[PDB]
RNA sequence: CAAAAUCGAGAGGA
């Protein structure tokens, strides 16, 4: 505790039934920070608040402060021999005191999530399958994804026009940086049944909403590309081919490129095109075109053409394309509690239930999300969030937080010219008259994830095939086929459909005809 | 015919023929990058 | 609490005790009676059937 | 990046009031008080204003390709 | 030539369980870029919405188109040889709506009725006579209804709310609650529409219809069905927001009480096992009927407070219209969403001592008690304090395994029974026979 | 099995929005021209740019769709001008169309703010608004010392069930019935809810006794503008607009009635 | 060299610097670069010596 | 990719009548209207000032498919009258009905602003 | 002196964001590799 | 070979992609979007009919 | 057995009161609705049951 | 085996709970909670 | 007139 030879790092245990103290100085071993107890006291003094409170300019860090036997660093092995007070409460002699002997507090519970857990508003509101997945689509989010991405060649990347901060949002964030590299807009989000086609984890969109700029996105890609020396043998070569010259042309036309046989900024590339005219050195003559094409049906425009030399010295490339993705039919939005799902259509402004201020929705959710999947934390979310843009906060949805509850939260609404439940009286925008319940409507924060019908859609009609056996390629990029599996044939045979099964098992991907002896059987 | 590029670290426009290492011939920077094209992109701002 | 028709659970035991001794389920009863190599190479253990 | 033009819902123009509402901020008003100062009445339109992240003032310290 | 409307394409969904994941159906082109599916379908295919994707094939003869229309059409497939009930019932806003649209006291106008027959495919063309024609002229839901019912079928169900001791005293035949489903000529008497009446289970009205009716009657009856409430729905709306998770401050009160009693209960049982008082059942050593009547103990509580949850609630709360309905969600959610989510079991036993005869280091060694091993007394809507988070974590996280292990020896099972039997099949003579053409059954289930 | 008589009686009107209402009409009438408000009224709004020089830190796509969103003043010349579809011109003409222009580089070594001042139009009875003789303009990008942007773009007539840059209104607050008299709501707690502003109730009172008779009149619409229109020009714009959609819809069922 | 680190080129740097090499302030570093490409090292678990 | 141009909401498309009138075998004196590039709101003024005459024993309308861009209006009147005659004084009556409150505005605004 | 309950809810929070500036969030990664630079290869 | 290549395999004429809700389909509809439709064919025989 | 009891001869004048019609009616429903139930050669039995 | 994919009492403060992959490396793959500061190593000599 | 490899690793989606 006064930094003495003994470096903070050592843990220290006391078996006491059988006789060993051990102490490991090892790497490895993992800790995190306590605060110490006295009797039935803290050691950290408001002497130390007040010290760090001006922490930039008496430079008084938080190495001064395990420096001053206050925090201390336990580890997993030296916790089996602690007694911990969850907070400065337990501490205060009680009417029946639990323990009374008590050894360290937690600085604070919620430090017990992590990077991506420590997003989500009120986790202790959800069921945890939720938090989970939430966790894992997280990490799928378009968002900012670094503050200098103007001067990078990634090979992918999202980025999104308008990220907001979240209006609640717990105070971890605060040190993930999330305030200022955010990941998602806020929405104001209705719960209703409306129309029928946001059932079964889908939500309906406004299409006014996403004409002014909500969720769009820009999509960049790289292609690379280096001209090889390898032999004179066969050295490849930037050039803008000819119809003449080279063997192995496509019939896509080769005009956009420039001289040096690069493609140049801010050209409306489609899909199906050359953005490198690269020609190797043949042994339609003395050379055959190695052209680089856009992946297909892609439709960007050239963003920039970076040229340089590589390590061994030849020409290098990085030609980055750029696509605009406006949301539509099909993409996969979902909010901070796992309630993923894709939009299922979209309206107009007029088509919306809107309000006696005509607030209509930005994303209308189904009420049936809710009750198998107990994620209350949405609605509290939802209340809360209404509350904060009415007050001009951000509200505070940190986990463990004794001092907010739900009662607060509406009582605060109340007296906004609010139902403290956060309900309205919604109209119907296809007819105007009012709508018998009252909806709950509020802001909520939502995410865009990186699933985009646009890179799913696939179509096969007699396309290329493999080599060994002539069945079709595999894979959206290879213009492959979908494969008929086993489990489908049994499926067939169950049907009792011979005729369906012959024409996919047999005409569908492979005929053949052979000619055989009639004699030996073996082919003529 | 041109073909001008531009210094990565420089800033300076310098005009490099093909078969020709990619130098810098203000600093000695080895990255360069296109310029603008100059044909016509209509956009619709929508 | 499930429900499955008996047309088919009879069906699956009279296939099993069909030729006198309890055939398992397995590449070891299933594949040892008398199917014909062909559909043999096709459920299990190819190379050593053909 | 930057303050959008509309606010999403209701179309309502917040293009011309996010360096007011920073002037008014460091007048040591309050977020609610610069917002009703601005004339933003639903909780939409003050959504669009609060949680904005204004990232273009960090790419403006990056320096241009072209000089 | 390019695939046009009404094509017959076959439709199949990954991973292809039963002769139900794969279905002929009728092509529509589209605008956007997704492949747009009925709801009443999606319980066959076992999808939704939040991802999911789903391969199409196109059969290139008139052979092949004729197969598939003749045998693995959508409409033949609804009642399944599996367990003979109708594969495809109605689902979630419909299934909620149909259930409210239904109740005694739904009036209709003259404009909406009339409204709502613009969505009848299968409408003779006659407005029917309004059920109360003075002072006002309107029709009701049942009114309605019985005009999409198809045919005139017979049909008794009780719907799922029906206080079973009603059919014992009077009032059999008129129902004070309006249970008691009575279709009856293909008009609806009376009793209130659910899960147990348009469901998947046997002898529903969609199950009899079938067996009555042809197949393309009762497809119409489901969309029918499906149309006319959702423009219904329209007028009524449905939500779920807080003011549905919240109790009254009585019920709160014997909430909290009926959990401060089993506490003390345990507390009591822990002493008596700390002064050599408790003594075995048969069959048990003293740490198995220990941990037995403590179990009991809980969950006796648990169901205590959810019965005062479930007792508390309005009938316009919306989580009890999802659950009675059938719709969605089932009791113990109403319970752990406002009452207290009980206890969490880890392999079926309460939380381990994974320190050193603790659950944590909060705890004082040798806690028997109900906080300590894992019991979460706060509803979803009141929190959960670090610890009940902790272990409710480890719960989930035995749910997340399971699903993700289970999977692998299941597929082995379904593959290798395949196989074995997949030749077997119905003969001329009728007789059932394999491929090698021995026996197997003289007649196909006796 | 005649018209309606409605009445019009206006509470308030400024440059920012009209405060108004229907009474003896009916709800689907009411709700139509709400519709329209929204949907249907025509202005002028930048829907063609051609970018011939950009260094600034946004992308092409991005100025183009946040110049689209800029309001323009459609005050006199909207009703004057043709749809692009309907003029006989090329793809531009002083009928159809109306240009702009932009040019601005940055020297100094604190940012710039372009901004709508800095649209110059070709017309000037079309301009941005607040540029229009308080409101800042609308900051369109920021450039530091040495980015350039130079482009010009075209303004259109549209209406904003094409595109929502082309809505006039921003936000149609409808209201009936203020009191539930016609339990068109019902309330499972009557009491927790806030009266209206409309409302004409004692606190004590939460809601007005049952109607049986009564349907919807009365509708109270308060329509707050943009900028392009002035409000009372709005809802002039839309009572023309639906009567002549009616208008023409009568003659082609004309038409189609003589062809049968 | 995983960067940031105390022999990284970056270490030290005040923000305007980084910014002024086209090298976010807040990218936190803690990995290598390979060609060009961005690797990270996973922690391995192992029973304790 | 598979994105509709945003007029084809209401560009009629070449060839494609706005409106198309049909009989109804179902029962006697009864029309079907399908009207091209329209929504509700039309359809749902068109209704309800149908219901306002006594001659009319059923109208009513839906739209088929949300992704498309038609109506149709389903009329039935008494035996002494017709539903396209029905139809036609429907709209005539909406006309009259717009123009006297289009005047009446005017008349307040001019009030309202001359205080 | 001591911390009341009412100051505690942002003594702590002064707490963790001095913790958070002295060590950011990756410093495992970078201590290891000092580690191992400085001493293991020698 | 054998499960691979001659019990499952790869096949001409189909389409991929994501489901979404539409309750105006009968339920023997499917909705298909323009470009599955314009991309896949079928063989029709002339005849005088 | 089943058809044999419920369509007894006292059943059907106590309980269903069936008229000389209504019951050749039915005789020709039962007949009918039996004979739809019969297996169809040709089925596959096996790969159903499994 | 699902016994090393559980979660365990011991990774209270050192691994987060919520955060895992949840397909088929579910419990085998794992965050630090936030605090959790993994030790470098030192020399035991001054100790002994 | 059809142009565009194979093999291992990893991360994902339902
Ligand atoms: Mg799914
Ligand atoms: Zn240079
Ligand atoms: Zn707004
Ligand atoms: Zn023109």
């Amino acid at each position: 505790r006064q930094m003495d030879i003994i470096v903070s790092e050592v843990s220290m245990i006391r078996d006491i039934r059988e006789r060993e103290i051990r102490i490991y100085t090892d790497a490895g071993r993992i800790c995190r920070p306590l605060l110490i107890v006295e009797k039935q006291k803290l050691l950290l003094k408001k002497r130390h608040i007040d010290q760090l409170k001006e922490r930039e300019y008496n430079n008084y860090s938080w190495q001064d402060l395990v420096a001053s036997g206050v925090v201390e660093y336990i580890d997993t092995l030296e916790e089996e021999t602690v007694m911990l007070a969850m907070t400065p409460d337990d501490l205060q002699e009680k009417e029946v005191a639990y323990c009374s002997t008590y050894t360290h507090c937690e600085i604070h519970p919620s430090m017990i999530l992590g990077v991506c857990a420590s997003i989500i508003p009120f986790p202790d509101h959800n069921q945890s399958p939720r938090n989970t997945y939430q966790s894992a689509m997280g990490k799928q989010a378009m968002g900012v994804y670094i503050t200098n991405f103007h001067v990078r060649m990634d090979t992918l990347a999202h980025v999104l026009y308008y990220p907001q901060k979240p209006l609640v949002t717990t105070r971890s964030m605060e040190y993930l940086r999330f305030r200022e590299l955010p990941a998602g807009i806020n929405s104001i989000v209705a719960i209703a049944s409306y129309t029928g086609y946001n059932q079964e984890d889908s939500v309906i969109m406004n299409r006014s909403a996403v004409d002014r700029g909500f969720f769009r996105s820009v999509f960049y890609r790289s292609y690379k590309e280096q001209e090889s020396k390898k032999g004179f043998d066969q050295e490849e070569v930037f050039e803008k081919p000819t119809r003449e010259t080279c063997q192995g042309m496509r019939h896509a036309i080769y005009d956009k490129l420039d001289d040096d046989g690069l493609i140049a900024p801010g050209v409306r590339v489609s899909g199906d095109d050359v953005i490198i005219g690269k020609t190797v050195t043949l042994p339609r003559y003395t050379k055959r075109d190695c052209s680089t094409f856009l992946r297909t049906s892609e439709t960007g425009i050239v963003d920039q053409v970076m040229v340089t030399l590589n390590q061994e010295g030849y020409k290098f490339c990085k030609i980055r394309v750029r696509s605009v993705r406006i949301p539509q039919i099909g993409d996969k939005f979902a909010s901070r509690h796992g309630q993923k799902g894709t939009c299922g259509i979209q309206y107009r402004q007029e088509d919306m239930p809107f309000t006696c201020e005509g607030i209509t929705p930005d994303i209308i959710i189904n009420p049936h999300a809710i009750p198998s999947r107990m994620t209350i934390g949405h609605l509290i979310e939802c209340l809360q969030g209404k509350v904060s843009a009415n007050k001009g906060e951000i509200g505070d949805a940190t986990p463990f937080n004794d001092a907010v509850n739900v009662q607060k939260i509406s009582n605060l609404l109340s007296d906004y010219g609010y139902h403290l439940r956060g309900n309205e009286v919604l109209y119907n925008g296809f007819t105007g008259r009012k709508i018998t319940s009252q909806i709950f409507i509020g802001p909520t924060y939502y995410q865009r994830l990186k699933h985009m019908v646009d890179d799913k859609i696939h179509s096969r009609a007699r396309g290329p095939i493999q080599i060994l056996n002539r069945q079709p390629m595999e894979g959206r990029s290879r213009d492959g086929g979908l494969r008929f599996g086993e489990m489908e044939r049994d499926c067939q045979i169950a049907h009792g459909a011979a005729q369906f099964l012959r024409e996919r098992l047999f005409e569908a991907s492979d005929p053949y005809q052979v000619h055989v002896c009639n004699l030996c059987g073996i082919m003529a | 015919q041109p073909m001008i590029y531009i210094c990565g670290e420089c800033h300076t426009e310098n005009e490099i023929k093909s078969r020709d290492p990619i130098r810098c011939r203000e600093c000695g920077y080895r990255i360069m990058y296109k310029k603008r094209t100059k044909r016509l992109v209509v956009f619709d701002a929508r | 609490g499930s429900y499955v028709n008996y047309r088919h659970l009879a069906l699956l035991c009279d296939t099993m005790t069909c030729r006198g001794h309890l055939m398992a389920i397995t590449r070891h009863g299933v594949n040892r009676q008398d199917t014909g190599p062909l559909m043999k190479c096709s459920f299990e253990e190819t190379v050593d059937v053909l | 990046m930057i303050i959008p033009v509309r606010c999403f819902t209701c179309g309502k123009i917040v293009g011309n009031k996010w360096e007011a509402y920073l002037g008014l901020l460091q007048a040591e008003y309050t977020e609610g008080d610069a917002l009703d100062a601005l004339g933003l009445k639903r909780y939409c339109c003050r959504r669009m204003l609060l949680a904005h992240v204004d990232l273009i003032e960090k790419l403006l310290n990056y320096a241009p390709l072209e000089k | 030539r390019h695939m046009c409307d009404g094509d017959i394409v076959i439709f199949n969904r990954q991973p292809t369980l039963h002769k139900m994941s794969m279905m002929g159906h009728r092509v529509r082109i589209l605008p956007w870029s997704t492949f747009r599916l009925n709801l009443s379908v999606t319980t066959p295919y076992n999808a939704d919405f939040d991802g999911d994707e789903m391969n199409l094939h196109l059969p290139q003869s008139l052979e092949t188109r004729a197969e598939i229309q003749e045998l693995a059409m959508v409409p033949r497939m609804i009642v399944t040889p599996q367990s003979n009930r109708p594969v495809m019932g109605i689902v979630q806003d419909t299934l909620t709506a149909v259930r409210k649209f239904t109740k005694r006291d739904v009036f209709l106008e003259r404009g909406e009725v009339m409204n709502l027959l613009m969505f009848l495919s299968t409408w003779d063309g006659k407005v029917p006579q309004p059920a109360i024609l003075k002072p006002r002229p309107l029709w009701t839901g049942k009114q309605i209804f019985s005009l999409i019912i198809p045919g005139h079928i017979n049909c008794i169900r009780t719907h799922s709310t029906h206080p079973d001791d009603e059919d014992s005293g009077p009032y059999k035949h008129i129902s004070p609650g309006d249970t008691k489903v009575v279709v009856e000529n293909g008009e609806l008497i009376m009793g209130i529409l659910c899960k147990k009446s348009l469901g998947t289970s046997a002898g529903s009205l969609v199950h009899i219809s079938y067996l009555e009716m042809g197949h393309d009657i009762t497809r119409l009856f489901y969309s029918n069905i499906q149309t006319v409430i959702n423009n219904w729905l329209l007028i009524e709306g449905h939500t779920i927001g807080i003011g549905d998770s919240i109790a009254d401050s009585k019920t709160y009160q014997d909430i909290q009480n009926t959990i401060k009693k089993a506490k003390q209960d345990v507390i009591e049982v822990i002493e008596k096992a700390h002064n050599n008082e408790l003594e075995p059942t048969p069959g048990n050593t003293l740490r198995q009927t220990f941990e037995n009547q403590v179990n009991r103990i809980l969950n006796d509580a648990r169901d205590k407070t959810g019965s005062s949850a479930q007792k508390s609630l309005s009938e316009y709360n919306n989580f009890k219209s999802m659950v009675v309905s059938g719709a969605k969600g089932s009791k113990i959610n109403i319970s752990q969403v406002i009452a207290v989510v009980g206890q969490q079991n880890v392999e079926g036993k309460r939380i381990p001592f994974g320190f050193k005869h603790r659950t944590l280091p909060h705890f004082i060694k040798d806690d028997y008690g109900p906080e300590s091993r894992g019991f979460v007394e706060n509803s979803y809507l009141a929190g959960l304090t670090p610890t009940e988070f902790f272990f409710h974590a480890m719960g989930g996280r035995e749910g997340l395994i399971d699903t993700a292990v289970k999977t692998a020896e299941t597929g082995y099972i379904q593959r290798r029974l395949i196989k074995s039997m997949e030749s077997v099949m119905v003969k001329y003579d009728a007789t059932v026979r394999n491929s090698i053409n021995q026996v197997v059954q003289l007649r196909y289930g006796e | 099995p005649y018209a309606n008589q409605p009445t019009v009686r206006i509470t308030e009107l400024t440059d920012e929005n009209v405060k108004f209402i229907i009474e003896n009409t009916d709800l689907a009438v009411a709700n139509s021209i709400r519709r329209v408000f929204i949907a249907e009224v025509p202005i002028i709004a930048i829907d063609w740019v051609q970018i011939d020089a950009n260094s600034s830190v946004l992308h092409d796509e991005f100025i183009a769709h946040r110049l689209g969103l800029i309001p323009l003043t459609s005050d006199d010349i909207v009703d004057k001008l043709q749809y692009s579809r309907d003029c006989t011109c090329e793809e531009f003409c002083p009928e159809c169309s109306v240009e702009f222009t932009l040019d601005v580089r940055c020297n100094e070594d604190q940012t710039r703010h372009v901004t709508s001042r800095d649209l110059i139009s070709n017309s000037p009875r079309v301009i941005p608004v607040t540029s229009r003789n308080e409101q800042d303009d609308i900051l369109i990008v920021k450039l530091r010392k040495g980015q350039e942007l130079r482009l010009r773009a075209y303004a259109k007539k549209g209406f904003g069930k094409e595109h929502a840059k082309w809505n006039p209104t921003a936000g149609v607050a409808f209201e009936y019935d203020p009191d539930n008299a016609l339990r068109h709501t019902v309330y499972p707690k009557p009491e927790e809810w806030p009266k209206s502003e409309y409302s004409e109730l004692d606190e004590d009172e939460s809601q007005a006794p049952y109607d049986p008779n009564g349907k919807p009149e009365r509708f109270y619409y308060n329509v707050e503008s943009c900028g392009s229109l002035r409000p009372e020009t709005i809802v002039l714009s839309a009572l023309s607009g639906l009567k002549k959609k009616l208008s023409d819809l009568q003659t082609q069922l004309s038409h189609e009635i003589q062809s049968d | 060299i995983m960067l940031r680190s105390t022999y990284c080129l970056l270490n030290g740097l005040t923000d305007r610097d980084l910014c002024e090499l086209n090298e976010c302030p807040l990218d936190p570093g803690g990995y290598f670069i390979i060609n060009g490409s961005e690797k990270v090292l996973i922690a391995q678990e192992k029973m304790a010596t | 990719m598979n994105a509709p141009p945003a007029f084809e909401s209401f560009l009629l498309f070449e060839g494609e009548k706005k409106i198309t009138i049909n009989k109804d075998t179902k029962v006697p004196n009864a029309c079907l209207f399908t009207i091209n590039k329209e929504d509700h709101t039309l359809g749902n003024i068109i209704k309800s000032q149908l219901l306002k005459d006594p001659q009319v024993l059923f109208a009513g309308y839906k739209v088929p498919h949300p992704l498309e861009h038609k109506i149709i209006i389903r009329v039935q009147t008494t035996p002494d009258y017709s539903p396209q005659e029905a139809f036609t004084n429907a709209i005539t009556d909406l006309i009259s009905e717009l123009s006297l409150l289009e005047e009446r505005f005017r008349v307040a605004i001019k009030d309202k602003q001359e205080g | 002196d001591e911390i009341t309950p009412d100051l505690w809810q942002e003594a702590c929070w002064i707490v963790i964001s001095s913790y958070f500036d002295e060590k950011g969030l990756v410093r495992q990664q970078l201590d290891s590799f000092d580690e191992f630079i400085q001493m293991s290869v020698q | 070979r054998v499960r691979g290549n001659l019990m499952g395999k790869r096949v001409d004429f189909s389409a991929r992609t994501v489901i979404t809700p539409d309750p105006n389909l009968s339920i023997d509809q499917v909705g298909v979007p323009r470009s599955i439709a314009a991309n896949m064919t079928f063989a029709e025989i002339v005849t005088p009919f | 057995i089943h058809l044999r009891s419920t369509l007894c001869s006292r059943r059907m004048a106590e309980e269903f009161r069936l008229s000389g019609e209504a019951f050749d009616w039915l005789l020709g429903e039962i007949e009918s609705k039996f004979n739809q139930a019969i297996a169809h050669p040709g089925e596959m039995v096996g790969a159903l049951a499994a | 085996l699902a016994k090393p994919r559980q979660l365990h009492n011991t990774l209270w403060g050192m691994v987060c709970p919520a955060e895992t992959p949840e397909g088929h490396a579910v419990g085998l793959v794992k965050n630090l909670a936030l605090m959790a500061y993994i030790s470098v190593g030192s020399q035991p000599s001054p100790i002994l």
